Formats: C-alpha cells, structure tokens, sequence
C-alpha cells in the first residue's frame, strides 16, 4: 500500500483568456483503484480524459488526468484524489507561480 | 530502448477479477488491452511493426489463451485483494544486441522471473511460491513459448517496431519555456521558477546563470508527462530578494538546433 502524489501544471504557459490544457499527475500509488477528479471553483469538471493506467519500473502506479481549461484572474482549479492508502481525499491547487 | 509489457492483474475475490495491459517502446504507448476488448488494441500507426497479419493473429492467439490461463490458474492457486503485476520485454543496444526479461510482482513486490528456461522466486520471496513454481516448471510447453518469445519474438518484433515507427521515435519538438516566482518559506526569500514544456526526445538541460555562470542551487524537478506525447520539467531557484537581477534560465535541447533559450528574470 503506498499513497499517491499528485502534481499539477499547464500544458502551454498560461495566460488569461487563453485556452490551455490542464495536466493533473498522478504517481506513487497501490493498488491500482484510484478516483481522480480535476476541480473548478470546487466543482467536478465533466470532460476529463485519462490515460491509460501504468507502472514504473519500482512497480508502483501512474496515470495522467488532463482538461482543457482557460484561465482567468480569479478561477481556482484543483485535482482530488480518492485512494484506499489514505483516510480523506487529498487536493492539490494548481498555482500558475 | 526498452520495450516493455505491462500486465496490471487484479483478484477482489472468487468471482471479481480484471486483467488490462499497455505496451510502451521507450516512452510511446504503442498497445493496450482492456479486460473487457477480446483483441489487443493499436495506439500507433506503426504497432503491427514488420508483422504480417498473419504472424500477428497467431501471435495475438497466444495471449488470448494466456490471458484466460493466467486468470483460472492464479484463482485455483489462492485456495483476499490480490495484485499481481507483470513486465516482459526487451533492451535493444546498438549492433543488433539485446536482453529480454520477465518479471512479476505480488501485492507491489518483486517476486519471480523467468531465467533462462525457468521460473524463478527471488530471494526474499515468500516460501509458499516455492512449491508452485515447481509445478509450474513443469509445464515444459510453457517453458518453450516463454523462451520463444523472449529470445526470439521479442528482439525480432521490436526491430520491425523500429523501422515502422522511424518518424515518431525520431521526432523532435521544441521546448517552450517561462519564468515565475512564489515567496519561499524564509523571510526576504524567493523561489525562482523556469518551467519547460512540449519537448521532445526525453533528454533536455536547464540551468539558472548569471552570465556564463551556472547557478548551483539550480533544483530540476522530475520530468512530467504532457497528454501529447511531449515532456514538461521545472527548475527552482532560491535567491535572497534583492540577489534577483541579473539572473537567467538557459535551456539546451537537440531541436533548438544549437541555439539555446534563454530567458532573463
Ligand atoms: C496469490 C497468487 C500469487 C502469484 C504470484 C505470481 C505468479 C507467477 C506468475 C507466473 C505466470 C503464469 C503463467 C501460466 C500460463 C499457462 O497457464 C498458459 C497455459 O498453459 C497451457 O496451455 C498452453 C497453450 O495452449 O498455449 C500450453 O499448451 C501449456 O502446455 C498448457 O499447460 N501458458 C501459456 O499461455 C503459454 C504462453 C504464455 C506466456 C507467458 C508470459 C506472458 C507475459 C506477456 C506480457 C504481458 C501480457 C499481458
Ligand atoms: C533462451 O535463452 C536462454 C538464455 O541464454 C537459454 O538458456 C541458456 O541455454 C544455454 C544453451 O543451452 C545454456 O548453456 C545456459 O545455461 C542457459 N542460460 C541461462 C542463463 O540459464 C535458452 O536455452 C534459450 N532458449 C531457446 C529456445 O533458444
Ligand atoms: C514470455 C512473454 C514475454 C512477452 C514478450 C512478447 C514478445 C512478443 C511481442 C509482441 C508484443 C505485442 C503486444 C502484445 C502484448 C500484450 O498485449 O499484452
Ligand atoms: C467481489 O468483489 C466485487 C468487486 O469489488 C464486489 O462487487 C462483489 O461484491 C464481491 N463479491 C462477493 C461475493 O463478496
Ligand atoms: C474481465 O474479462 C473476463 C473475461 O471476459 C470477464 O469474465 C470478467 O468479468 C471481466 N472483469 C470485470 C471485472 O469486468
């Protein structure tokens, strides 16, 4: 049992009002059962595509979850990640800094 | 390169269990097979390699079968949540040389290969394996198909995938690359970001300079997947504000031609 982590970044530099891609990582993890969700302004986006899952050469778990998304000023966006290894979900911000 | 394929095997009990496989050559995906697709899928042009459909029908037989063996003989074994998980491939090197390998994990740990023409438990692995590996070995016709496929099959498909897929594994997209700062824990400190996105092959060099002095606090990250088959790596910087001015991030890579970027903080 080993609990993920999570990294989030844009595809192309972000620039508001610019239609980019959102990339939420995410790696570490087992077992493979794992509900990966990507945030705006706290709510579920609906189109999210994932990879397929895979494994690294230490054996443990990876998938890529990305979305299109245009940041803004004021918008928020986050990936929560649900795993048997951990009690709560863990969320991580993404911050364009 | 390295030619990999991964078996993902998952037991919750006597009637639930799901097994799906991907295939990477290096670091492209050129199969996947999901529990619920009697046939394995192609994510490339190019991943039939050199095959003609009738070696690759034949070959795509044998793990059919397997993949139904393999389920029913792990069930019959356990007399829960199990994971078992499986990496068989090959290195390629230059001059037409290669080594094949077959390893397998239980519940995240590596527990047996196959060597040579046997099945092996590595030291450390359970003692309950012992007796069923020996049984397994056994089983010379297996013995036979697994040694054919890795000294054989592998190299030989893999050589094909090579010449098939000249154009994608031979590709070279530019990295694009920008500048932020975040305040670091640490009163007056800041951390410097140079990100570096959209490069393709793997291999890239980043460095803060001052001038034509590299920067040794210069922090890479790991190297991070984008969805379009390109990479994204960071580098950090910590700097006493004030020590800001004058500092740059430079990046080299093989598309750039031999003109680096460089971006000025
Ligand atoms: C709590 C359980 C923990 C288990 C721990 C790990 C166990 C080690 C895993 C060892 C692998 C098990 C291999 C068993 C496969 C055989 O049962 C299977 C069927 O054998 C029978 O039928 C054959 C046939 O019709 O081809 C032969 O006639 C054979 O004599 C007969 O007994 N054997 C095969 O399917 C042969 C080829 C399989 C290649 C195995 C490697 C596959 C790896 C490929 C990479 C990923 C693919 C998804
Ligand atoms: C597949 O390759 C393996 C590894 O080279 C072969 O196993 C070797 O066989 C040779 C020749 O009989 C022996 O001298 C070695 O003891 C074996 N090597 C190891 C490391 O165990 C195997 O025979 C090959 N099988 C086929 C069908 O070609
Ligand atoms: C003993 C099995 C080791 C595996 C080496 C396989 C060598 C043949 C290469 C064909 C690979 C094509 C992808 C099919 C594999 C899969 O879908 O799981
Ligand atoms: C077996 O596991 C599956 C998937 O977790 C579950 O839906 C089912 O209830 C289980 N069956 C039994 C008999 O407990
Ligand atoms: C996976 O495929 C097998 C064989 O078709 C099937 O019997 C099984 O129900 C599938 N697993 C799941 C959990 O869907």
């Amino acid at each position: 049992q080993k609990t993920p982590q999570i990294q989030v970044y844009s595809r192309h530099p972000p620039e508001n009002g610019k239609p980019n891609i959102l990339n939420c990582y995410v790696t570490q993890f087992h077992p493979p059962h794992i509900e990966i969700q990507m945030l705006k302004n706290g709510k579920k986006i609906p189109k999210v595509e994932m990879s397929d899952m895979s494994f690294s050469k230490d054996w443990s778990f990876y998938i890529l979850a990305h979305t299109e998304f245009t940041p803004t000023e004021t918008d928020t966006y986050a990936c929560r990640v649900k795993h048997a290894s951990m009690a709560e979900p863990k969320t991580v911000y993404w911050d364009r800094d | 390169y390295t030619f990999r394929c991964l078996q993902m095997s998952s037991f919750a009990n006597r009637s639930w269990s799901r097994t799906d496989s991907v295939v990477w050559l290096g670091d492209l995906q050129t199969h996947r097979w999901s529990n619920d697709s009697a046939t394995i899928s192609f994510t490339k042009p190019w991943s039939q390699g050199k095959l003609s459909n009738q070696q690759w029908e034949k070959l795509q037989h044998m793990f059919q079968v397997y993949r139904v063996s393999f389920t029913r003989d792990i069930q019959e074994l356990v007399k829960y949540p199990i994971e078992i998980q499986l990496s068989a491939g090959c290195e390629m090197y230059p001059g037409n040389a290669s080594e094949s390998f077959l390893h397998v994990a239980f519940q995240g740990k590596y527990v047996v290969r196959f060597w040579g023409t046997s099945w092996q438990t590595v030291p450390g692995a359970p003692s309950w394996l012992d007796l069923p590996i020996k049984v397994l070995n056994a089983d010379q016709g297996t013995s036979a198909t697994v040694q054919m496929l890795l000294n054989d099959t592998c190299p030989l498909f893999v050589r094909g995938l090579l010449e098939a897929g000249k154009s994608d594994l031979e590709k070279q997209e530019k990295p694009v690359a920008w500048l932020s700062s975040v305040p670091s824990s640490a009163h007056g400190h800041r951390q410097l970001v140079c990100h570096v996105s959209g490069f393709y092959p793997k291999p890239v060099w980043v460095m803060w300079m001052r001038g034509d002095q590299e920067q040794q606090g210069t922090h890479r990250g790991d190297f991070l997947p984008n969805a379009d088959e390109t990479w994204y790596l960071q580098a950090t910087l910590d700097v006493e504000a004030g020590e800001e001015a004058g500092l740059a991030c430079r990046v080299k890579h093989s598309s750039l031609g031999g003109q680096d970027i460089i971006l000025y903080w």
